[PDB]
């Protein structure tokens, strides 16, 4: 099967800035899920059904994409948006995940 | 109760002629009358049942019909084996009954 | 005609659940993706104390073909009083009937039993569940203080359901009033808004319903079957409903006004116990903006060529006219005891021919009676009684037959291709199959020979295989093609041409193509985009008269073409097809001077 | 809600078989929902191990093909992931998730499986 | 040939009883209703009762309901008429019968009851 | 000669003295032309009869359930003038016993009580012992019961040599096929016998039979049905009669004073009704038929003749043509059968392919 790839591996993004998380497929998927997990704790996902807020998710997170080209747009960032985001696809026998892209904090 | 009365008493006709035997009931009958015949000294025979069912071994000179309370037997071309006493045995419901009998003779 | 029956999407449920008993599609406005709704009325759910309660599963369209139970009711049976159960959900057949509209799903349990407040009882009152997003409510169309057989106690509300335009629900309640039956309808918003979780009987303000009639109508079963559509001119859809034993078992269909529950039309059958009214449907079959009326009579006995009756089933088709009246024909089944008239489902314009088509099915037809669904195309003249495509069940009986065609639903363009697809259930095998509609290609073909009269002595063109000139002619053929929905711009075609077609049949070939020196020639056409004909010019020549003595029979020039079905198919293999009413060849002839 | 705990992980030797479970409480989940399993290698992306539902079948990302099997219990709301032939590349965090729909959530609370000396 | 063989005549005193019979042969006894009728000395014919030999059911002429009985015995396969507490007017020729009140009947057996 | 022109030759000697006259129908024909032969049917004046009494038992039957017990006696006496022999059987029914009608005399589906017998008092006992029951819906389970009476030959003991008459006594109408969807029963009736210890245990899981199914089974095993009902519901039944050949019906009088005559009148009507049908034709074979009555006014269409009797052979004109070869080879099946007669016209179809 295919593996979703990603480009914004690491960003020194700041609260207030507009940020996009992306993915790309080698074959049509027609679907994306955006999973959220902090390395030291227990939060839940951002977006499901390509573009739909998961329970408890603020307006800042807005999904998009079709075919093989997908994204998650984070409107002007929240203090806690500096997190690691993952793409996901379960349209085939293995699950496919994005490598993980992250935003960080430094000042 | 329901009883059967024969209208003829003593009938007669020349041999080769045609006669009828007839009878009626004091009450209506939903199904039938059986026509019987016997010799002065002999076993009673069934001629016709259910008004027109001709018994086997009886000439097809013998016939009949009727309504629940009014029936008849017709015998054409009378011969000596017809000159006998006839009976009406009614069948409606139990008990079953017979009329008193009507004797057929020839004229002198 | 274009239904893809080679690569369909097959789904299944738990054994013995009667998965496929009822079907619909779920296509919310709230999502770009589609799910299928397939009932499983005798399913084992996790609800405490409940056996074979029933459910409806959501099946994903985009592969990943798994069907997930809809959590309409996660609870067990409520109590009336200590150690005295209020209700009995075991074996209720929840999921016996499922329908959707936009983002909402309605499904019901007609054999739900309830204890009345006044007396210990197990009456088949029936119950429905309705979902709107995450809001789930119970709707009791027939649960009221009228708690006995001469009232609503034996109603089996939810036996049948349908959704109108705007946003209203029609429900059949066939047991009301000693099974005279009853139609009930309510606004969706009312059903949800007024819901109260601990009230057995909820009053609604705009509820419409039929009322108890004279004993002469007892055991008629109104509400056994329903359909909707507007017949009384404009406004909200009216309510179409079958009554299986109306008119002394001849059967009837009634249509009630969409604003108030009052009859507009009265249809009746011809034969006792044919069950006219068993099933109903409505759609603008002749494309004139008037919903028509389709009435099933599944055990109709026709009269054969031998003068005897034969149980084959019937569907009556009545067309709505501008005058307010109806005109009508009859479609009889094809096989004995194959209940053709039992299932009716509008296809919609399946082949994109401008008219809606319709599926009619016989759950117990065919050698190896797996069930047969017949596809009948629409025309401006009404329904074509002659089927164009026949769809059949694929699984062997275990006990009862699969009954493919028992339940059906179309008019929904689930795939990208803008043609409505079709779900056909087969509960006897716990299965359901979604058949996709292929795009349909129309081809404009041309063929012309310019030297209409061939001068056999006009030896002016060269013959490539030799030093001599011959009499010859220009045979041109062309092709243009296009279609609706999702099809590639480039379509490959195989084109083959013959010369002197009527003589090559064991006789002298008076004309050959110049380059091949053969009666035949072939070409790879790659016609594309539409509005353009791709042309090819072939040159043919005459054979010398000394042997080729026939100068009277016209030389037949013939061209035929076929679509490359594979190099036309998309990502999912949904090959386009050519329209069934389009010829795929041309005959032309040349004369000898 | 969905309350998830995992079998306490242990220290195992290379190519030692090990059973790790997913104990789920709050409501009945053995036939009502589809379950999956996740393998998290710290520092990188999540991977996936398998699935199970009312239907006891699975699938697998064919690395250690058929060395991992998933079992479903009944009255205990207990799923089991059995690891055969563990390698030193299998040192990872393991847990279950709950969903049929192509999405996932309700992940476990952390597991540390070590394969060593 | 199929036959009905009736028992012979007898002489008795008033108060007497007689059991008379009529043997069945050449047919299944148990299949037909067997009738009993009588001919009186100048009064025509009367029905007196019957029995289905293949069963336990009988019929009677009301006039004799408290006086006469009808029986059958599957061993001997004959019909029986049971007459008792008889007088001179009970002296008549009695007949047994076959299928549907067939033409096959007994011969007519008289028992004279007198001083 | 690769042109097997048309003929029908029958060398077969069947039971010579039967009521139906063909040996076998032997037809070997080329596509292109037809063939013709004649059949005759003759009822006999004392043909023996077997009557099976099937009665409802609902509360509304009280007025007739207490009379049937005596009817059988008066009837055996009347029947004695109509047939060589006579047997009486018995059974009873109410409705399906499922939760949509009842909570789950206590109601029952169909139960066979008495095989056809000579013992008139066994009949009386079988009838006398039926206690009065009832259901909720007005219509009854009579069609289910009729089917079982028609299929469970091993329980009834119907003779081949005797006319087989099914007598059905109701006050109300019956439930129909597909009504059962309300019962949670969506599985078809296979037309077979399903009694266990004489009880139709499958009545609660099988769909009610269709009229089509009742007709085919009753005709195929020659069981004629005489139906009786209170005069109002009677109109439904009389209107159904043309739908299922081999049937008679009439009303039950308010005093039920003629119950012992309903079958008698019908019996006489059945004796005088001589009808046949062409059935189970093979796809490449096509038959037509017409009957010749003593009146001379022969007719197509109608299955046969009316107002006929003994010593009157009804003549049937039978013809067949041929189509291209189908799933071919010589094939043995029955072609024509008189309804209510046990003998049939067997056929062997042949052709040159
Ligand atoms: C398609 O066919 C259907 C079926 O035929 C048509 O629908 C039928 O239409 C009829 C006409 O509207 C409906 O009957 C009417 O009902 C109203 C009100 O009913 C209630 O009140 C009745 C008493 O007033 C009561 O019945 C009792 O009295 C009866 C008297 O004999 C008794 O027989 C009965 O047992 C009861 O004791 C009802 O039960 C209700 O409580 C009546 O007012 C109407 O009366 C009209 O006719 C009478 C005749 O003499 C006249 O005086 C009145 O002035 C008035 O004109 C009438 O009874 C019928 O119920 C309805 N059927 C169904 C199933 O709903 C349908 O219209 C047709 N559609 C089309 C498009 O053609
Ligand atoms: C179809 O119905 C006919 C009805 O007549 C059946 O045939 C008849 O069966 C009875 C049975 O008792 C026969 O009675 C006896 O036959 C023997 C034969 O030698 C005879 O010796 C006895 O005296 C007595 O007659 C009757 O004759 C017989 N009739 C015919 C025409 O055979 C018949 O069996 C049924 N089945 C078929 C396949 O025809
Ligand atoms: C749902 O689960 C019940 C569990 O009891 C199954 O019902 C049993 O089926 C067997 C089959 O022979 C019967 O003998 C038992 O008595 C049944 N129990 C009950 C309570 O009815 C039922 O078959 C399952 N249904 C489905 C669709 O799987
Ligand atoms: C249901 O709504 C319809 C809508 O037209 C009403 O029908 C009209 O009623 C007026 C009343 O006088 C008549 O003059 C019209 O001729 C009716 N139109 C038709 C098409 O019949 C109908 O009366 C309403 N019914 C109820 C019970 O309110
Ligand atoms: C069966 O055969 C009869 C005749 O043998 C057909 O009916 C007649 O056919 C002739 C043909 O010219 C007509 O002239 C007669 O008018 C027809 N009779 C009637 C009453 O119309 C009969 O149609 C054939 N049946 C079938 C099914 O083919
Ligand atoms: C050229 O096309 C015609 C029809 O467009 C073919 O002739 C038949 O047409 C009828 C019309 O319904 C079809 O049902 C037949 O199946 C057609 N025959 C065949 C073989 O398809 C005609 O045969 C075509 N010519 C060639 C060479 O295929
Ligand atoms: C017909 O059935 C009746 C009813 O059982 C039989 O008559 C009685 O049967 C019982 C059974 O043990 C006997 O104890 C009685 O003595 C019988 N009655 C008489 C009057 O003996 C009757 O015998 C049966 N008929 C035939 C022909 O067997
Ligand atoms: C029964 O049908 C056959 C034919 O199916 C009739 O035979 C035809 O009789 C006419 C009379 O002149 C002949 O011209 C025909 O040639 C005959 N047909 C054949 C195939 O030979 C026969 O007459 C019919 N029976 C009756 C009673 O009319
Ligand atoms: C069209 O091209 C394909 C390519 O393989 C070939 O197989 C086919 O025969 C060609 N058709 C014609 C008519 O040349
Ligand atoms: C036969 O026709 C006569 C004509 O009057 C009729 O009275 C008689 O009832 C008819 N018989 C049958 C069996 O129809």
């Amino acid at each position: 099967e295919i593996v979703l790839t990603q480009s914004p591996a690491i960003m020194s993004a700041f609260p207030g800035e507009k940020v996009t998380m992306t993915c790309s497929a080698s074959s049509s998927v027609s679907y994306i899920h955006w999973y959220q997990q902090k390395s030291g704790t227990s939060p839940k996902r951002w977006i499901y059904d390509t573009s739909k807020l998961a329970s408890g998710v603020p307006a800042r997170f807005s999904g998009s994409g079709s075919g093989t080209s997908y994204s998650l747009t984070i409107s002007s960032m929240e203090a806690e948006d500096a997190a690691t985001y993952y793409c996901h696809q379960w349209t085939s026998n293995p699950a496919t995940f994005g490598g993980g892209t992250k935003l960080e904090i430094k000042a | 109760d329901i009883e059967m009365t024969q209208s003829p008493s003593s009938l007669s006709a020349s041999l080769g002629d045609r006669v009828t035997i007839s009878c009626s009931a004091s009450q209506g009958i939903s199904n039938y009358l059986n026509w019987y015949q016997q010799k002065p000294d002999g076993t009673v025979k069934l001629l016709i049942y259910y008004t027109s069912s001709l018994h086997s071994g009886v000439p097809s000179r013998f016939s009949g019909s009727g309504s629940g309370t009014d029936y008849s037997l017709t015998i054409s071309n009378l011969e000596p084996e017809d000159i006998a006493t006839y009976y009406c045995q009614q069948y409606s419901e139990l008990p079953y009954t017979f009329g008193g009998g009507t004797k057929l003779e020839i004229k002198r | 005609f274009n239904l893809d029956v080679d690569s369909p999407a097959e789904y299944s449920g738990p054994e013995g659940s009667y998965f496929g008993f009822a079907v619909d599609f779920f296509v919310p406005s709230a999502s770009s993706r589609m799910f299928l709704l397939v009932g499983a009325p005798k399913a084992n759910t996790t609800q405490p104390g409940i056996v074979e309660g029933g459910q409806v599963l959501k099946c994903d369209w985009s592969s990943t073909r798994r069907c997930q139970p809809i959590e309409f009711d996660a609870t067990g049976n409520r109590d009336y009083a200590k150690d005295d159960p209020l209700e009995f959900k075991s074996h209720q057949w929840f999921g016996a009937s499922v329908r959707s509209k936009q983002d909402k799903i309605l499904a019901c349990a007609p054999l739900y039993h309830w204890r009345t407040e006044m007396k210990q009882e197990r009456e088949p009152v029936g119950t429905c569940f309705l979902q709107d997003g995450t809001k789930t409510v119970e709707y009791a169309p027939c649960r009221s203080q009228d708690i006995d057989a001469d009232g609503q106690g034996f109603c089996q509300g939810g036996f049948s359901i349908d959704f109108t335009k705007a946003d209203r629900v029609l429900l059949g309640g066939p047991g009301s009033f000693y099974w005279q039956g009853q139609l009930i309808s309510d606004q969706v918003a009312e059903i949800v808004s007024k819901y109260d979780p601990n009230v057995y009987s909820i009053k609604y303000n705009n509820q419409l319903a039929t009322r108890t009639a004279q004993a002469i109508f007892d055991d008629s079963y109104l509400g056994y079957s329903v359909a909707v559509g507007d017949f009384n001119g404009d406004g909200i859809d009216d309510f179409v409903s079958g009554v299986p034993r109306a008119a002394r078992t001849l059967g009837m269909v009634y249509i009630y006004d969409g604003k108030n529950m009052s009859s507009l039309y009265n249809f009746t059958g011809e034969q006792m116990a044919a069950y006219f009214g068993f099933s109903v449907a409505a759609t603008d079959i002749n494309g004139d903006d008037y919903a028509d009326v389709f009435i099933g009579a599944p055990l109709f006995m026709d009269r054969g060529s031998d003068g005897k009756l034969q149980e084959v089933g019937q569907v009556s088709v009545s067309l709505q006219r501008a005058s307010g009246d109806f005109q009508t024909t009859k479609l009889n089944g094809f096989e004995v005891f194959a209940r053709f008239g039992s299932a009716i489902a509008p296809l919609g314009d399946l082949d994109q021919d401008g008219f809606n088509d319709i599926a009619i099915a016989a759950p117990y037809g065919g050698e190896d009676k797996k069930g047969i669904v017949y596809i009948f195309n629409g025309r401006s003249t009404g329904l074509n009684a002659v089927p164009s495509q026949i769809l059949e069940g694929q699984w062997a009986a275990r006990s009862m037959p699969p009954s493919f065609g028992y339940s059906m639903k179309g008019a929904t363009d689930i795939d990208k291709n803008g043609y409505p697809d079709l779900i056909v259930g087969a509960f006897g095998v716990d299965r359901a199959i979604l058949y996709r509609a292929r795009p349909v290609i129309t081809v404009n073909a041309g063929l012309e020979v310019y030297p209409s009269i061939l001068n056999q002595d006009n030896k002016t063109c060269s013959l490539p295989g030799t030093a001599l000139k011959v009499s010859c002619f220009n045979v041109r053929f062309c092709l243009k093609a296009d279609g609706k929905g999702v099809l590639p711009r480039k379509l490959n075609f195989q084109v083959e041409l013959l010369l002197d077609k009527l003589k090559q049949k064991g006789a002298i070939r008076r004309a050959l193509f110049l380059y091949s020196r053969s009666p035949s020639h072939s070409k790879n056409m790659t016609i594309s985009r539409g509005g353009l004909m791709q042309c090819e010019e072939l040159i043919a020549y005459l054979r010398d008269e000394s042997e080729f003595r026939d100068k009277l029979t016209p030389i037949t020039i013939f061209m035929e073409y076929r679509l490359d079905y594979r190099t036309a198919a998309d990502t999912t293999g949904l090959q386009p097809i050519l329209n069934q009413f389009t010829p795929a060849n041309i005959s032309r002839q040349a004369h000898i001077l | 809600e969905v309350q998830l705990v995992e079998s306490g992980p242990g220290l195992v030797k290379p190519s030692q078989s090990l059973s790790l479970t997913c104990s789920v409480t709050g409501y009945y989940i053995t036939s009502s929902y589809y379950w999956n399993w996740i393998r998290q290698f710290p520092g990188n992306e999540l991977e996936w191990m398998g699935y199970i539902s009312y239907d006891g079948s699975n699938s697998y990302n064919p690395s250690l093909k058929n060395r991992i099997s998933i079992t479903r219990d009944t009255s205990k709301n207990q799923f089991f992931l059995k690891l055969n032939s563990v390698t030193t590349e299998d040192i990872a965090t393991y847990f279950c998730v709950r969903e049929d729909y192509d999405s996932f959530d309700y992940w476990g609370q952390g597991t540390t499986l070590t394969v060593s000396s | 040939e199929v036959q009905l063989q009736q028992s012979g005549a007898e002489l008795m005193k008033p108060g007497a009883s007689v059991k008379i019979s009529c043997k069945a042969t050449g047919y299944t006894f148990s299949t037909y209703w067997i009738e009993w009728i009588k001919q009186r000395p100048g009064h025509g014919l009367e029905w007196i009762g019957d029995i289905l030999p293949g069963s336990g059911t009988t019929n009677y002429n009301e006039k004799f309901k408290g006086r006469a009985t009808v029986t059958a015995d599957r061993s001997s396969n004959t019909a029986y008429m049971q007459l008792s507490s008889l007088t001179s007017e009970d002296s008549a020729v009695y007949y047994c019968a076959r299928w549907g009140w067939d033409s096959y009947w007994g011969q007519g057996t008289l028992v004279t009851v007198s001083s | 000669i690769e042109y097997p022109s048309v003929h029908v030759i029958i060398p077969t000697e069947n039971e010579i003295n039967t009521q139906v006259t063909p040996g076998e129908v032997s037809i070997q024909l080329r596509p292109g032309a037809e063939a013709n032969f004649m059949l005759k049917v003759h009822p006999l004046k004392k043909y023996p009869v077997d009557l099976y009494y099937l009665v409802d038992v609902s509360a509304s039957m009280h007025n007739n359930i207490e009379k049937l017990n005596s009817v059988g006696n008066d009837l055996s006496r009347k029947m004695a003038f109509f047939s060589r022999d006579f047997r009486l059987g018995f059974g009873s029914y109410v409705d399906k016993t499922v939760s949509p009608y009842i909570s789950i005399m206590p109601p029952h589906g169909y139960i066979h009580v008495l095989s056809l017998t000579e013992n008139i008092t066994e009949f009386e006992k079988a009838v006398h012992r039926q206690k009065i029951s009832g259901n909720i819906d007005t219509p009854e389970g009579g069609f289910d019961a009729m089917l079982q009476a028609a299929v469970c030959e091993s329980h009834i003991g119907w003779r081949k040599e005797a006319k087989r008459l099914l007598l059905v006594m109701t006050d109300q109408t019956s439930h129909l096929a597909l009504d059962s969807k309300l019962a949670g029963i969506v599985v078809p009736n296979d037309g077979n016998c399903h009694l266990k210890n004489n009880v139709y245990v499958k009545s609660t899981t099988m769909e009610h039979p269709s009229l089509g199914q009742l007709s085919e089974k009753l005709i195929d095993n020659n069981i004629n049905v005489i139906f009786a009902v209170q005069g109002k519901q009677f109109h439904w039944y009389k209107d159904l009669l043309p739908l299922l050949p081999g049937t008679i019906a009439g009303e039950i009088e308010s005093k039920a004073a003629n119950l012992n005559n309903l079958v008698v009148e019908a019996y006489q009507k059945l004796i005088s009704e001589v009808k046949v049908q062409v059935e189970n034709q093979v796809q490449g074979i096509y038959f037509n038929i017409t009957a010749i009555c003593p009146d001379g006014s022969r007719k197509p269409g109608m299955e046969g003749c009316r107002n006929v009797t003994s010593n009157d052979e009804v003549l049937f004109n039978v013809t067949v043509t041929m189509k291209k070869c189908d799933v071919t080879g010589g094939k043995n099946y029955a072609i024509i059968k008189p309804i209510g007669f046990n003998e049939t016209a067997k056929i062997h179809i042949h052709r040159n392919c």
